[PDB]
C-alpha cells in the first residue's frame, strides 16, 4: 500500500528528488516490477519480445485451454501500444507464410487484431498492406473501407463481385477475415436487417466465394481454382436467408420445409449461419413468450448443427449457455424448467458427438454455483450415465468424480436398482 | 501550408503527437500530414524523440491512396532519412515502408541481423513443427468448406474419442420426432 | 387559382385500369376466400355434432354466429389489405384516397378485393322463408353464401342471390335516412 | 469567397429503402480526407448517377467570388462571374435545422447540418470542426461535379 | 339470491383507460392498471352500493332518473354531461 | 433561449390574444348551443343502444329506458381473482 | 368544434397533394403561367 502511495506521489510531483530516488531504490531493492511496467512494456524492444515469445510458446504448449487463459494480458501487452502491434503482427504474418503449420499462426494474428479492433484502434489497411493485395488496390480499398466503416454496402460489394467473377479474382484469402464474414452474417441473417435484393444475388455469390470455392496454393502462388461448391451452395444460402429473414413466416412454415432446411444446413457457413440467425432471432427475451413448444424446433437444429461440423461446437455451446443463464422473471417456471431440461438434452448430445470436456466443466461451474435446479441436474447426470458406456478417458473421469462427489447428486440419483449409475460409475473407476 | 522551420516543426510535431498516453496514433494523423510538414521534417528529424517517430511512421499508412500518389518523393525522401536513426524500430518500419508508395503493399524481410526477431522466429516455428497437428485452426476455418479447410490446413482432425455409447442420445429421437411432425404438418 | 391551373398541365381522372390487380392478387384473394369458406363450414360441421363450448354468458346459436362474423370479417380485412398492397403509386382511386378528397380504403376493397358481406337491422339475411332466405337454398343452411356474403367484387359482378342480398341491405340505408331527418329535426327544434 | 464546406464524396449508396419517387433519388455518400456522411437527394432524370461514383462537393454561400452576397431572386441576365460555369449540378435552399452531440456541460464533437432545396433534402453529418459556416435559416448553394480521376 | 330487476350481469375486463382503475405510483407515473369490472342489465344503485366489496365511489348507473334520486342534483348534472359527451363521441366527432 | 426584447413581445402577443377570447356580451350562447347540438345528432346513425335513440332518452327524461346498467367496480382484493369475482 | 369548417374540396385537394411531392419540376415558362394567378404575388421570381 506504501509502494501505491510512492508511485501515487511520483505521479503526481514527478520533479520532486525523493520521489525519483525512492523508484529507483524500489527498482534496486528488487520491487521494479510493481513500478508501471504496462506502458513501460511497450516502449521496451527486447523484453517486450521475449515475453511475446514465452506466452505463445506456453500458448502452444497448452492447446486452446491455455491459450484462453494467455490471451488477455498477452494481447493487452501487445495492443496497448501501437508499435508493438505493428511489430507483433509484422512477425506473426511472416511465420503465417509457411502453408506447413500457418493457421495457428494465423488465427493468432486474428486474435490480435480483433483485440486491437475492440479497443477503438483500427488497423485492417495496415492487416491489407501486409498481404499481396498490391495486385489488386481496388479490392484493397473497398476492403478497407468497409472494415473502416464497420457496415455493408452496395457498392464495394458491386466493384468486388465484378472483380472476382471475372477471369482474375484476387486472393481469396484476403476476404477470408472474420470481421468481413460476421458483418455479413449480421446483414443477411439478424432479423431487423434490410438488404438491397437488386444486389442481394451479388451478396450471395460473394459469400459462397469467399467461404466454399477452394484455390490451391504452392510457395505462395495460384495454381488451381475449385468452383464445384457455386451452384447449389449459393441456391442454399439463397433460401436459408429468405427463410430466416422472412420473420413474419411462423416457426410452422420453416419446419414444414425441414428437408430442404436439413439439406442447406450440411454446409459449414450455412449451418454457422443458421445458428447466428437462431441466436439473434431467440436473443429476444419475448421469443419465449412467442415459442409454444417444450421441445422446440430450434434446439432440434441446433442438435444437427453439432451433428454436421466438429468446429461449431464451440458456438452451439456458447449458444446453450447464454440460453440456459438467461433467468427469466417474466413466465411461469414451469416453462423454464422445460426449457432448462431441453437445454440439457442438447448439451448431452455435444457431449456424446465427443464435446465432453467443455460441457462437463459447465455442468460442474453450474452445479457449483447453485444456478441449477437439484432436479435439473440429477436428470442430467442420469441421462448422461444412461447414454455413455465404459471404458473412460482420464480427463473424463476426473472432471466427472467430483461431480458425484456433491451431495446433490449422491442424496437423489442414487436408487436402490441392478443398473444404479452412480454406483456402477464409482465401482468402476 | 506555411513553411515551419525546423525547431517549430520540432516543436509542432512535439504538441500534436506529443501524447504519451496516445499510444495509439490518432485518425487526426490523416490530416496531419501535408506536403509542407513533410518536407521540413528533413531537419527537425534528428530532435523528434522515438515515441514521436513511431507514432509518424505507423500515421504515414493512414493516407489516402490519391494523396499517396501525389506526394510520392517527399514521402520517399522522409522514409530514406527516417532509415538513419538511432532507434532500429525506425529503421525497420522504414525499410519495410519503402515499397508502400510503389505498390501498396509491405515490404517482409526479417531475420537480418535482428537478435528479437531471429529468436521469435526460431521458436515459434520450432514450436509449430512439435505441434502442427494440434494446430490452431482461425475463425474462417469454422466458416470453410471441407475442401478449402483440407487445402488450407489439411483434413478436420477429430478430438479425442472420450468413450463410446451403448444407447442413441435422445438428440436422435427429437430428430426422428420432428421429421414425423414435420412430414404431418407439410401433407 | 393556382393548383387548378396547374391541374390543366398534370390532369386527372379514373378508369377501368385502376381497379385491376396484377392476376396475383386475384389468386391470393381467391385462397383468402377459399379458406374463409373452408373454416365456416368446419365451425358448422362442428355445431352440427356438438362440439362447441358456449360463450361464457350468451347462448350456442349467438356464439355460432359471433364466430361465423369473426371469420367473415378477417377474411374481408385480409383481402382487403392484400388489394391495397398491390395499388402501384399511379392508380388513380389510391391518389384520390390518400389526398382525402373522395373515397376510403374500403371502397378499394370493395372494388378490387370483394364487397363482403350484407347485413340487415345488423344481423345476417333472416330466414324470409320457412328456414331458408331463397328457395335456391336448403333447409337450415348457415353457410356464408346462403346467408348473404357477398365473395365477389363491384369488378366481376355479382351473382342473382348476392345482387338481391346487396339490395336488401341498401334498402335499409335509405329507410334510416327517411325515419331518421324527421326524428331529429323535432329534438333540434324542442333543443332550440 | 464564402466557401462553407469543400470535400470530395463518393457515393457508397443509392436509395436504399427502394425508388419513392421515379425522378428523385436518395444517395448516401462517403468523404475521403474529413469522412463525413453524406445524405442528398437529386433530380436523377437530368443529372443521371450510379454507384461507384466520386464528384466534388462545394457547399458555398454565394456563387460570386467577390462574395456581394446577391438578395436571391431569378435574374438570369447577370453577366458577372460566377462558380457555377466550373460546376454540373447546382441547387439553392436554406438551411433549416443543426443538430449535434451536445451535452450539458461541454460542447459538441459531432454536427449534423440539414439543408432543404426546396424540398429536395441534404444532411451533411461531421465533426463540428468542418461545419462552421452553417447557420439556421441561411440560404446555400450546392455545386457538386463529377469527376473523371 | 341476488337482487329483483337484475337480470343477468356480464363479467367484463376493460381494455380502454376510460373504465381502467388508475393510481399514481410513488415515483409519479400513472401506470394505469386492468381490473375486473361487472356490467349489470337491471338498476338498483342502493342495495348494489350497500353491498360489500363493491366500490362505492367509481360505481355509476348510467340512468339519471335514479342517479338524480340516489346521489343529488349535481351528481345527476355531472352523469347528464357524461353520457351527452359519450353518445355525441362514440362516432369520434367532438363537441366543445 | 429567447431573448429579452424576444420575452417582452412574447408578454405582449399572449396579453393581446387572451383579451381576444373573452366572451362578447350579447352572444346569444344558448341558440348556438342548440346548433352545435343538433348539428351531429343529424350525422349519427354490449347492447347499449347510442346513437339518436340514447340522445332522446337522455333529452327526454324518461323512466323506462331501453337498456339501463351499471358499471359495478369491485373494491378490494376481488377485482383481480376471476372466482372471487 | 373551434376549426375551420371550410378546405380544400376535390380534384383541388388531389392536384395539391400531386403538386407538392418531391418529384415535381416546372419549366420557367409554366412557374410564370402560375405566377399569373396569385393574387396577393409581390412580382419577385424566386431563385430556381
Amino acid at each position: 500500500t506504501w509502494r501505491d502511495l510512492f508511485y501515487k506521489l511520483a505521479e503526481a510531483h514527478p520533479d520532486c528528488l525523493m520521489l525519483n530516488f525512492t523508484v529507483k531504490l524500489i527498482s534496486d531493492a528488487g520491487y521494479q516490477g510493481e513500478i508501471t511496467s504496462v506502458s513501460t512494456a511497450c516502449q521496451q524492444l527486447e523484453v517486450f519480445s521475449r515475453v511475446l515469445r514465452t506466452s505463445l510458446a506456453t500458448i502452444l504448449d497448452g492447446g486452446e485451454e491455455n491459450l484462453e487463459k494467455n490471451l488477455p494480458e498477452f494481447a493487452k501487452m501487445v495492443c496497448h501500444g501501437e508499435h508493438t502491434y505493428l511489430f507483433a503482427q509484422a512477425m506473426m504474418s511472416v511465420l503465417a507464410q509457411e502453408e506447413q503449420g500457418g493457421s495457428a499462426v494465423r488465427r493468432i494474428a486474428q486474435e490480435v487484431q480483433r483485440f486491437a479492433q475492440e479497443k477503438g484502434h483500427d488497423a485492417s489497411q495496415i492487416t491489407l498492406a501486409l498481404g499481396t493485395a498490391a495486385s489488386y488496390p481496388r479490392a484493397c480499398q473497398a476492403l478497407g473501407a468497409m472494415l473502416s466503416k464497420g457496415a455493408l454496402n452496395p457498392a464495394d460489394i458491386t466493384v468486388l463481385f465484378k472483380m472476382f467473377t471475372s477471369m482474375d479474382p484476387p486472393p481469396v484469402e484476403l476476404i477470408r477475415v472474420p470481421a468481413f464474414l460476421d458483418l455479413f452474417m449480421q446483414s443477411l441473417f439478424k432479423p431487423g436487417a434490410r438488404i438491397n435484393q437488386d444486389h442481394k444475388h451479388k451478396y450471395i455469390h460473394i459469400l459462397a466465394y469467399a467461404a466454399s470455392v477452394v484455390e490451391t496454393w504452392k510457395k505462395n502462388k495460384r495454381v488451381s481454382i475449385n468452383k464445384d461448391e457455386l451452384k447449389s451452395t449459393s441456391k442454399a444460402v439463397e433460401t436459408v436467408h429468405n427463410l430466416c429473414c422472412n420473420e413474419n413466416k411462423g416457426a410452422s412454415e420453416l419446419v414444414a420445409e425441414l428437408s430442404t432446411l436439413y439439406q442447406c444446413i450440411r454446409f459449414p457457413v450455412v449451418a454457422m449461419g443458421v445458428l447466428k440467425w437462431v441466436d439473434w432471432t431467440v436473443s429476444e427475451p419475448r421469443y419465449f413468450q412467442l415459442q409454444t413448444d417444450h421441445t422446440p424446433v430450434h434446439l432440434a437444429l441446433l442438435d444437427e448443427i453439432s451433428t454436421c461440423h466438429q468446429l461449431l461446437h464451440p458456438q452451439v455451446l456458447q449458444l446453450l449457455v447464454k440460453l440456459f443463464e438467461t433467468e427469466h422473471s417474466q413466465l411461469d417456471v414451469m416453462e423454464q424448467l422445460e426449457l432448462k431440461k431441453t437445454l440439457l438434452d442438447r448439451m448431452v448430445h455435444l457431449l456424446s458427438r465427443g464435446y465432453v470436456l467443455p460441457v462437463v466443466s459447465y455442468i460442474r461451474k453450474c452445479l457449483e454455483k447453485l444456478d441449477t435446479d437439484i432436479s435439473l441436474i440429477r436428470y442430467f447426470v442420469t441421462e448422461v450415465l444412461d447414454v455413455i458406456a465404459p471404458p473412460y478417458t482420464s480427463d473424463f473421469v476426473q472432471l466427472f468424480l467430483p461431480i458425484l462427489e456433491n451431495d446433490s447428486i449422491a442424496g437423489t440419483i442414487k436408487t436402490e436398482g441392478e443398473h444404479d449409475p452412480v454406483t456402477e460409475f464409482i465401482a468402476h473407476c | 501550408m506555411a513553411s515551419m522551420r525546423e525547431s517549430d516543426t520540432g516543436l509542432w510535431l512535439h504538441n500534436k503527437l506529443g501524447a504519451t498516453d496516445e499510444l495509439w496514433a490518432p485518425p487526426s494523423i490523416a490530416s496531419l500530414l501535408t506536403a509542407a510538414v513533410i518536407d521540413n521534417i528533413r531537419l527537425c528529424f534528428h530532435g523528434l524523440s522515438s515515441a514521436v517517430k513511431l507514432k509518424l511512421l505507423l500515421g504515414t499508412l493512414h493516407l489516402p491512396r490519391r494523396t499517396v500518389d501525389e506526394m510520392k518523393g517527399a514521402l520517399m525522401e522522409i522514409i530514406q532519412l527516417a532509415s538513419l536513426d538511432s532507434d532500429p524500430w525506425v529503421l525497420m518500419v522504414a525499410d519495410i515502408l519503402k515499397s508502400f508508395p510503389d505498390t501498396g503493399s509491405l515490404n517482409l524481410e526479417l531475420e537480418e541481423q535482428n537478435p528479437n526477431v531471429q529468436d521469435i522466429l526460431g521458436e515459434l516455428r520450432e514450436k509449430v513443427g512439435e505441434c502442427e497437428a494440434s494446430a490452431m485452426l482461425p475463425l474462417e476455418c469454422q466458416y470453410l468448406n471441407k475442401n478449402a479447410l483440407t487445402t488450407l490446413a489439411g483434413p478436420l482432425t477429430p478430438p479425442v474419442k472420450h468413450f463410446q455409447l451403448k444407447r442413441k442420445p435422445k438428440s436422435a429421437t427429437l430428430r426422428a420426432e420432428l421429421l414425423q411432425k414435420s412430414t404431418e404438418t407439410a401433407q | 387559382t393556382v393548383i387548378n391551373n396547374w391541374l390543366l398541365i398534370e390532369g386527372h381522372t379514373i378508369g377501368i385500369g385502376d381497379s385491376i390487380a396484377d392476376s396475383k392478387t386475384y389468386q391470393d384473394i381467391q385462397n383468402t376466400i377459399k379458406k374463409a369458406k373452408q373454416d365456416v363450414i368446419e365451425v358448422i360441421e362442428k355445431a352440427h355434432n356438438n362440439e362447441l363450448e358456449p360463450t361464457p354468458g350468451n347462448t350456442l346459436r349467438q356464439t355460432f354466429e359471433n364466430q361465423v362474423n369473426r371469420i367473415l370479417n378477417d377474411a374481408r380485412d385480409k383481402t382487403g389489405s392484400s388489394a391495397q398492397k398491390s395499388l402501384s403509386e399511379y392508380n388513380n382511386f389510391k391518389s384520390m384516397v390518400v389526398s382525402g378528397a373522395k373515397g376510403s380504403k374500403i371502397n378499394i376493397s370493395q372494388v378490387i378485393a370483394v364487397v363482403g358481406q350484407q347485413n340487415v337491422e345488423g344481423k345476417r339475411i333472416p330466414f324470409g322463408f320457412k328456414h331458408r332466405t331463397l328457395p335456391h337454398f336448403i333447409k337450415d343452411d348457415y353457410g356464408p353464401e346462403s346467408r348473404g356474403f357477398v365473395e365477389n367484387s363491384y369488378l366481376a359482378g355479382l351473382t342473382p342471390t348476392e345482387f338481391f342480398f346487396h339490395a336488401m341491405g341498401g334498402r335499409e340505408g335509405l329507410i334510416d335516412t327517411a325515419v331518421k331527418t324527421a326524428e331529429t329535426g323535432y329534438i333540434q327544434r324542442r333543443l332550440i | 469567397a464564402g466557401i462553407l464546406f469543400e470535400d470530395i464524396f463518393d457515393v457508397k449508396d443509392i436509395d436504399p429503402e427502394g425508388k419513392k419517387f421515379d425522378r428523385v433519388s436518395r444517395l448516401h455518400c462517403e468523404s475521403e480526407s474529413f469522412k463525413m456522411d453524406l445524405i442528398l437527394d437529386v433530380n436523377i432524370q437530368i443529372y443521371p448517377v450510379d454507384l461507384g461514383d466520386k464528384f466534388r462537393l462545394v457547399i458555398a454561400s454565394t456563387l460570386y467570388e467577390d462574395g456581394t452576397l446577391d438578395d436571391g431572386e431569378y435574374n438570369p441576365t447577370d453577366d458577372r462571374p460566377s462558380r457555377a460555369d466550373q460546376f454540373e449540378y447546382v441547387m439553392y435552399g436554406k438551411v433549416y435545422r443543426i443538430e449535434g452531440d451536445e451535452t450539458s456541460t461541454e460542447a459538441a464533437t459531432r454536427l449534423s447540418a440539414y439543408v432543404s432545396y426546396g424540398g429536395l433534402l441534404m444532411r451533411l453529418q461531421g465533426d463540428a470542426n468542418n461545419l462552421h459556416g452553417f447557420e439556421v435559416d441561411s440560404r446555400v448553394y450546392l455545386l457538386m461535379k463529377k469527376l473523371a480521376f | 339470491q341476488g337482487i329483483e330487476q337484475i337480470s343477468k350481469v356480464y363479467m367484463h375486463l376493460p381494455q380502454t383507460d376510460n373504465k381502467k382503475k388508475i393510481i399514481i405510483t410513488e415515483d409519479g407515473e400513472f401506470k394505469a392498471l386492468q381490473e375486473w369490472i361487472l356490467e349489470t342489465d337491471g338498476v338498483s344503485l342502493m342495495r348494489v352500493l350497500s353491498e360489500k366489496d363493491v366500490d362505492p365511489v367509481r360505481t355509476t348507473s348510467n340512468d339519471i332518473v335514479e342517479i338524480f334520486t340516489v346521489l343529488g342534483i349535481e351528481a345527476v348534472r355531472k352523469a347528464l354531461e357524461r353520457e351527452l359527451y359519450h353518445v355525441i363521441s362514440f362516432d369520434g366527432s367532438y363537441v366543445n | 433561449r429567447l431573448s429579452g426584447e424576444a420575452f417582452d413581445w412574447l408578454l405582449g402577443e399572449i396579453e393581446s390574444k387572451f383579451n381576444q377570447a373573452i366572451a362578447h356580451p350579447g352572444e346569444m350562447v344558448g341558440a348556438l348551443a342548440a346548433q352545435s347540438l343538433g348539428e351531429p345528432a343529424t350525422q349519427m346513425t354490449k347492447n347499449v343502444t347510442l346513437g339518436v335513440p340514447r340522445l332522446k332518452e337522455l333529452i327526454n327524461i324518461s323512466k323506462k329506458p331501453k337498456t339501463p346498467s351499471l358499471t359495478v367496480f369491485l373494491l378490494g382484493q376481488s377485482a383481480r381473482d376471476a372466482e372471487r369475482a | 368544434s373551434n376549426r375551420p369548417v371550410m378546405g380544400i374540396v376535390q380534384d383541388t385537394l388531389t392536384a395539391v397533394r400531386k403538386f407538392t411531392k418531391r418529384d415535381v419540376f416546372l419549366e420557367r415558362g409554366e412557374v410564370m403561367n402560375l405566377l399569373m394567378f396569385l393574387s396577393t404575388w409581390d412580382g419577385k421570381v424566386p431563385q430556381p
